[PDB]
RNA sequence: GAGACCGAUAGCGCACAAGUAGAGUGAUCGAAAGAUGAAAAGCACUUUGAAAAGAGGGUUAAAUAGCACGUGAAAUUGUUGA
RNA sequence: UGAGCCCGGGUCGAACGGCCUCUAGUGCAGAUCUUGGUGGUAGUAGCAAAUACUUCAAUGAGAACUUGAAGGACCGAAGUG
RNA sequence: AAACUUUCAACAACGGAUCUCUUGGUUCUGGCAUCGAUGAAGAACGCAGCGAAAUGCGAUAAGUAAUGUGAAUUGCAGAAUUCCGUGAAUCAUCGAAUCUUUGAACG
């Protein structure tokens, strides 16, 4: 149950910040599961989405289709994965919006920054699970 | 003196003054019908 | 046709005024010649203005850095280089005059100010 | 016609012969104002434009009204 | 009539602006909503 | 609210008009010209009894 | 029509004998920039304005 | 959608028109005349009404209308010649007759087995 | 931050480019107006039509959802059946 | 008994009901009631004066009221300039 | 017998009720004290590659500097980012700037 009073409650309010939040906070909330490999290897569970990321879609019609991400429409929070597209009536190929949380990542695209952004989730982690155990 | 027009026509539903009036005027209905009649009534009655 | 506001900062006065000149003699050439076939000449004209609005922004940086090292030790400043705050607060006492005291009150909280007591229960 | 364009308000409410607005009496320094219109009031608050500076103050506010730069800042 | 000023021209011509239709480009932005220019 | 169906300028036509007696809005270039108002029974009019 | 004459002279060369200006409906102005008969407006417009 | 949804769309030919700007009562009554008739029957009837020939019967419309012996054809004193209607039902029974051509049916076998006029929202 | 409140004729005049459109010389007066679909996937192509559109064909779970777009009552109207 | 309640069939797509208490902006045919929509009248009344229009060709899907030419009329310098 | 008038049913119209929904309103409570001659509130005109309005900004004009984040914007077109980086973004923060004509309005 919420406690602290600067947390509200309202379906108003919540659902008014997440459709008119702006661009740095949707990447937050545009984040993706990683893969039971990298979970054991990182020690990280969740972590936002971004291009070069490869993902298998385990949720919606496209059962268990794999494929790089090509674009993250924040606008609409969506993301476009490689070879999972529909054709319009002329027949050319337009992409299918695929929820992140509906992805799980299987390789994860690697720079200094996101290095920086695995080690701080892995500290906390680590930080709490000997608190707990000790 | 005072004009008398019907609210009828096209002087039924009538903001302000009837097109062809020239002076001091006063409008009717049959919703005022029923009213002379009562204040008629009351003051035969008181006297 | 971009430039960095990094590299600006490193850069001195004379050099600031020939990388302006020649942005805007750019722009000025492209601009006449832009009216036909606008293009991937577009951006370049866009980036042009950005990279006019950088240099004047550094130079105005610079000039006022040097003005307030100049102005450092001097009763008057320019109103420009005064602090903003709001009206009420610039006409405010000073905090050194709100804090002046009275030689009287002085002496008396000099001699009997307030003391740390606890009352048992 | 009766009235012109008034500078200060922008409305066609400034009388010719008067030379007065009728809305915001231009010529005096106070803008027209009545308590028996609080529809008129409520036309012209602050509020109903575009709060150039106004707008600023509040995020100054927060912060302290501080002066200077960033520690570190180029 | 003939005789005016340039600053009644401008505003003259900011009025043929506003009257101008709506741009195609802008019905197909998500989340938009205007149709008809008012 | 407790202006509520109150900030409008309304006034009865008559009783000679073949029409209702009830507070009517002023002007005359708008669908709101004409209409009743300040009335229970009113579109966009007060409510009986405003809660308090 | 004086800061036209000496835009055009500092910074395309070009020169001009009279400049003849109006404002448009729209707001912007236009001018008529006559050259000297030396010079060739032909050659000047399609090599310093892109112009055909 | 249409309204008389007991026809298999395969053995039929149909044509639709809507908003179009004719009068209602005119239209209605031209309709109602080439009911059930042959498709060639329809065309020849709706070109003489053009050139008044032959005379449309107002059967329900027809308050304080004149009186013409080409009406004695059906059995009404009144009739008249909505030239603007006949246009509009000539379109349609050609636009239907395409259709039917497409499809592979026989022109000169086919009847109007359902035609109907309904009114539009109003200028 | 909340509600034993209102739920698009309600709730502020305004859930929408609303103190807007519009009316008045002026002071002032002052509206109407939300909803396709999970995703535009907003109908390629063929055919008739001058066109608007129609018919096939197609997308979709659904076009008995085609932007006159959720559901779609009554007054009123057309066709068919008695 | 009644106000009403329940089920079947069709349409539809995302929330709802029974029991017992609490609560109220809680029940309409009328108020020349408010707003919105829709009828009969009705394809009816009606579509005025400025004498006046006609022939061929062109455009065009479509020409009494669009154009070219020709004819017949008119404003008549206080003009239909 | 048909046609016409009327009643009912099915389908289709007109119209927008009913159900469902809601980035809105309304009421209550809590923390806090901040407009302006260093030119306010209001009015006007400009500014986008393709924009009328709303919105943002002011000839540095749908924006500049600084800080943080860390790879977008998106309706289309064109540039990016080398991603092992002072660095995308209609991003957020914000201490530095630019800030047209007026308006207490001041040659
Ligand atoms: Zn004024």
């Amino acid at each position: 149950m919420k406690v602290r009073p600067t947390v509200s409650s309202s379906r108003r309010k919540a659902r008014k910040a997440h459709f008119s939040a702006p661009s740095s906070v949707r990447r937050v909330i545009m984040s993706a599961p990683l893969s039971k490999e990298l979970r054991e290897k990182y020690n990280v569970r969740s972590i936002p989405i971004r291009k070069g990321d490869e993902v298998q879609i385990v949720r919606g019609a496209h059962k268990d289709k794999e494929g790089k991400v090509t674009s993250v429409y924040r606008l609409k929070y969506v993301i476009h994965v490689e070879r999972v597209t529909r054709e319009k009536a002329t027949g050319q190929t337009v992409p299918i919006g695929i929820h992140p949380s509906n992805v799980v990542i299987t390789k994860l695209h690697l720079d200094k920054d996101r290095e920086n952004i695995l080690a701080r989730i892995k500290a906390g982690r680590e930080q709490v699970a000997k608190a707990k155990g000790k | 003196q005072v004009k008398v027009v019907k609210a009828t026509g096209a002087n039924r539903g009538i903001k302000g003054r009837p097109k062809g009036v020239k002076g001091r005027y006063k409008m009717v209905d049959g919703r005022m019908k029923k009213e002379m009649r009562a204040l008629k009534r009351l003051a035969k009655k008181k006297r | 046709g971009k430039v960095k506001a990094g590299q600006l900062w490193s850069k001195n006065k004379e050099e600031l005024t020939k990388i302006l000149g020649e942005l805007k003699t750019e722009l000025s050439q492209l601009r006449i010649q832009k009216i036909s076939s606008s293009g991937a000449k577009l951006n370049k004209i866009h980036d042009l203005r950005k990279s006019i609005a950088r240099v004047l922004t550094v130079i105005n940086a610079k000039q006022r850095a040097q003005l307030r090292l100049f102005y450092k030790n001097k009763k008057y400043l320019p109103l420009d280089l005064r602090p903003k705050l709001t009206r009420a607060l610039r006409r405010r006492l000073s905090k050194e005059d709100a804090s002046r005291v009275l030689e009287k009150t002085k002496k008396r909280l000099t001699h009997f100010p307030q003391r740390k007591y606890a009352v048992k229960a | 016609k009766t009235h012109g364009l008034c500078r200060r308000c922008g409305r066609r409410s400034l009388h010719n012969q008067k030379k007065v607005c009728a809305s915001c009496g231009y010529p005096a320094a106070k803008t027209r104002k009545y308590n028996w219109s609080e529809k008129a009031k409520r036309r012209k608050v602050t509020g109903t434009g575009r709060m150039r500076y106004l707008s600023t103050v509040p995020r100054r506010f927060k912060n302290g009204f501080r002066t200077g730069v960033p520690k570190g800042a180029r | 009539p003939s005789h005016k000023t340039f600053r009644i021209k401008q505003k003259l011509a900011k009025a043929q602006k506003q009257n101008r239709p709506i741009p195609q480009w802008i019905r197909l932005r998500t989340g938009n909503t205007i149709r008809y220019n008012a | 609210s407790e202006k509520a169906g109150h900030q409008t300028s309304a006034e009865s036509w008559g009783t000679g008009r073949a029409v209702a007696r009830i507070p009517r809005v002023s002007g005359g270039g708008t669908h709101r010209a004409g209409q009743g108002a300040f009335g229970n029974m009113c579109r966009s009019g007060r409510m009986f009894a405003p809660t308090k | 029509k004086a800061q036209i004459k000496q835009a055009l002279k500092k910074l395309y060369d070009i020169d001009t004998v009279k400049i003849n200006t109006l404002i448009r409906p729209d707001g912007t102005k236009k001018a008529f920039a006559r050259l000297t008969p030396d010079v060739d407006a032909l050659d000047i417009a399609a090599t310093k304005l892109g112009l055909v | 959608r249409y309204a008389a949804t007991e026809i298999a769309p395969t053995k039929s030919a149909r044509a639709r028109g809507s908003y179009l700007r004719v009068s209602f009562k005119n239209t209605r009554e031209t309709a109602q005349a080439i009911n059930g008739w042959k498709l060639q029957r329809a065309l020849t009837f709706l070109q003489n009404v053009i050139d008044k020939k032959e005379a449309v019967p107002m059967r329900r419309y027809a308050g304080s209308t004149g009186r013409t012996a080409q009406g004695k054809q059906w059995g009404v004193s009144r009739a008249r010649w909505p030239v603007k209607s006949a246009q509009f039902l000539i379109g349609l029974l050609k636009n239907a007759e395409a259709n039917a051509d497409a499809k592979g049916l026989d022109t000169g076998n086919l009847i109007i087995k359902h035609i109907q006029v309904n009114q539009a929202p109003k200028q």
